[PDB]
């Protein structure tokens, strides 16, 4: 059984977003499926359910705004979310079952929905640098929204890489850092490039780090 | 609402019991109590359903019960991997209304103490040319998760312009955190040095950088 979600993103209050949950290993059209959400740093909240015969139910806080449905030929579950509010910001999970007679044994991986009028802002990337060893890094500064991911040398360098959790600044923008320790002899012999991917702004920044 | 204590703790090999209290309308009224285990960054995992039933693959040392309006989850033979947030859920008897408790964070005592590694970076040339300056203090590989970060200009404490993350466990099951100090270019160039000092379990680590 596999459940693979997509569709999350940043949306302004009052806007609309459609989430998808692609399933395999069972038939969505003959099963019970639910949406459950988890607000940042908080607990789980049931959102909606669709029964095997097509009956639907919703939590009171989303009724009239959210609609659950499914596409039998695409074996996919959807959540149409209209008139979004800041209170709807959460990771949304799809799960097979209805939460009581059919408990949530199988879950999707979650998709992040951020409801805010703040602008999307791509990061500014700065180098972190000084025989022996050298700690090299990149400072990924002032971006929004999450997530940013960092690769090194287009993914070919993984050993010794540590990318730290982001900090939320008082400005409301995020920053994070990624670091790798290398032999100082390899500087000027080899090239170290951090690849900073910010899918919310469709941008990747490649910064060569050299003392 | 389902009421769960926010925190629980036990030492390895022992037992712990987590409670979840509600009303005759949910826990006391039906046999539809479920328990979920959630690790940070992961979807919840079903541990118990219909009060006391275990799904396939869930070890026998997890057991569920209820008495009156209170449901209980017992973990015997506690192991480090049981460290997680545990959520109880119940059906409320109407319109598929499934409620979750607030979750109980279970800590397993006895993991070895580990001192933090600290790397401190000065501001980059390109950031200084943008009329900005950030010092970056990266803290990793420590246990337990509580650290105190102090920034110093020369020997004098600096509290303004500091942003520090909440420590979180990395893949090695030890904690990492970072601290960022914002300075003007003039402050950076006009002091002999800046230091990041990290205090942890009565021991101190400090690094120093200079223009």
């Amino acid at each position: 059984v596999q459940l693979v979600e997509s569709g999350g993103g940043l949306i302004q209050p009052g806007g609309s977003l459609r989430l998808s949950c692609a399933a395999s290993g069972f038939t969505v059209s003959s099963n019970y499926m639910s949406w459950v959400r988890q607000a940042p740093g908080k607990g789980l909240e049931w959102v909606s359910v669709i029964y095997s015969g097509g009956s639907t139910y919703y939590a009171d806080s989303v009724k009239g705004r959210f609609t659950i449905s499914r596409d039998n030929s695409k074996n996919t579950l959807y959540l149409q979310m209209n008139s979004l509010r800041a209170e709807d910001t959460a990771v949304y999970y799809c799960a097979r079952g209805e939460g009581w007679e059919l408990p949530y044994d199988y879950w999707g991986q979650g998709t992040l929905v951020t409801v805010s009028s703040a602008s999307t802002k791509g990061p500014s990337v700065f180098p972190l640098a000084p025989g022996g060893t050298a700690a090299l890094g990149c400072l990924v500064k002032d971006y929004f929204p999450e997530p940013v991911t960092v690769s090194w040398n287009s993914g070919a360098l993984t050993s010794g890489v540590h990318t730290f959790p982001a900090v939320l600044q008082s400005s409301g923008l995020y920053s994070l850092s990624s670091v790798v320790t290398v032999p100082s002899s390899s500087l000027g012999t080899q090239t170290y490039i951090c690849n900073v991917n910010h899918k919310p702004s469709n941008t990747k920044v490649d910064k060569r780090v050299e003392p | 609402a389902l009421t769960q204590p926010p925190s629980g703790s036990g030492s390895p090999g022992q037992s712990v019991t987590i409670s979840c209290t509600g009303t005759s309308s949910d826990v006391g009224g039906y046999k539809y109590v479920s328990w979920y285990q959630q690790h940070p960054g992961k979807a919840p995992k079903l541990m118990i359903y219909e009060v006391s039933k275990r799904p396939s693959g869930v070890p026998d040392r997890f057991s569920g019960s209820k008495s009156g309006n209170t449901a209980s989850l017992t973990v015997s033979g506690l192991q480090a991997e049981d460290e997680a947030d545990y959520y109880c859920s119940s059906y409320e008897g109407s319109n598929n209304f499934v409620v979750f408790g607030g979750g109980t964070k279970l800590t397993v005592l006895g993991q070895p103490k580990a001192a933090p590694s600290v790397t401190l970076f000065p501001p980059s040339s390109e950031e200084l040319q943008a009329n900005k300056a950030t010092l970056v203090c990266l803290i990793s590989d420590f246990y337990p998760g509580a650290v105190t970060v102090a920034w110093k200009a020369d020997s004098s404490p600096v509290k303004a312009g500091v942003e520090t993350t909440t420590p979180s466990k990395q893949s090695n099951n030890k904690y990492a955190a970072s601290s960022y100090l914002s300075l003007t270019p003039e402050q950076w160039k006009s002091h002999r040095s800046y230091s990041c000092q990290v205090t942890h379990e009565g021991s101190t680590v400090e690094k120093t950088v200079a223009p």
